[PDB]
């Protein structure tokens, strides 16, 4: 965890912690979700969320839970640092095939069936290696931009 | 002869990167100049190739052999005469004005006899020379006879 | 140490002496990492700070033991007066190799060892000498930003 990543969840905690005590609440999450555009948010989605916690949702709570999902978190700088390695001639995005083969053959990590689920909705360019930079946005931030 | 220049040995200190008082061979040349001498490389190299000394294979040194060896090009300062170097350059450009055409010093300070790399005659020219490409070498070799 | 510094150690120095009586005993050390959230701050690391000292920790045995560690250390301003310096033309981060060479073949202080140090925690852009900024930032205020 860079400090700049805790400064984001830190401001991310912030919006979501509407009181402004420390402590995010069950009202929080739902008072969050309202002014996201979220009128039907269900209570069981509120209490699914704190039932990833063994106590209130603190600062270091909850950074606490978001490292234990993030153990391997990459920021988008290293993720394109390691995308330059692989393409070290620079501009090309690389090869489709060569990057299931070096996934593979490098790694168990990289085996084939987890790089079907890699040009699932990592799309084509994505998925093939060929662009490059795409990928390094949604895995620091998801969903399609 | 001390006058004991004893600066001349903490200015090895200074040279030197080990700590150890030893400096290489092929240091000598320019601590030579830092210390107030101008030996042109060829005697530089000459002399040490006269002492049967390789500068191609590793060297350390010991002040006992860059003190007489200071000494011995301290004579050769009898040579830095201003006025032949003022007098080259206005043989080297026509009018009675001196100024020489920025590309001209340039390929002939890096092609021409000792050859100097064009970062140092890039180092040597900024500041003097201006935008209408006319190196002023009265005010030019005034300032490098400065340092 | 130019005077906005010093008022910033006397500011540190207020909010680790908690009992406001102007020397900072174990008890405040203690006092102020529960405060960050050190809630299993050992007595050994309390000891190990006082026995930096020959005396109890007032305002001037706190700015003697910070002056005669920080010994080079070095303002952002200055080191980014000096990197402009090494970037004359203005805007560009100057390049890894070059760096490398001017480190070692002016100073000793810039030896090679040395060099693999400085990248391997100043990262890539930062060892490498091509960014530039953010080295003067970690190093007036440590760790990851």
């Amino acid at each position: 965890f860079d400090e700049t990543e805790i400064e984001d969840f830190k401001e991310a905690f912030t919006v979501i912690d509407q009181n402004a005590d420390g402590i995010i609440d069950k009202d929080d999450l739902r008072e969050t979700f309202a002014a996201m555009g979220r009128l039907n948010v269900k209570n069981e989605e509120l209490d699914a969320m704190i039932k990833e916690a063994s106590g209130p949702i603190n600062f270091t709570v909850f950074l606490t839970m978001f490292g234990e999902k993030l153990k391997g978190a990459d920021p988008e700088d290293v993720i394109m640092g390691a995308f330059k390695v692989l393409d070290p001639d620079g501009k090309g995005s690389i090869k489709k095939s060569f990057l299931e083969e070096l996934l593979t053959t490098g790694g168990g990590r990289f085996t084939p069936e987890e790089i079907k689920n890699m040009w699932a909705a990592f799309p084509p360019d994505v998925a093939g290696n060929v662009d490059y930079k795409n990928i390094c946005y949604v895995i620091t931030h998801g969903e399609d931009a | 002869s001390k006058a004991a220049a004893d600066d001349f040995k903490e200015a090895f200190l200074l040279f030197d990167r080990t700590g150890d008082a030893k400096i290489t061979a092929s240091q000598v040349g320019d601590i030579a100049r830092a210390l107030g001498q101008n030996p042109t490389n060829a005697e530089i190299n000459k002399i040490l190739g006269n002492p049967s000394k390789e500068e191609m294979n590793a060297a350390a040194i010991t002040f006992e052999e860059f003190l007489p060896m200071l000494q011995a090009a301290a004579n050769n300062k009898d040579q830095g005469t201003f006025e032949d170097f003022v007098e080259g350059l206005r043989v080297f450009d026509k009018e009675g004005n001196g100024t020489v055409m920025g590309a001209e010093l340039r390929h002939v300070l890096a092609t021409l006899g000792e050859k100097m790399t064009e970062e140092e005659v890039e180092e040597l020219m900024k500041g003097q020379e201006d935008s209408n490409g006319c190196i002023n070498y009265e005010a030019f070799v005034k300032h490098i006879m400065s340092v």
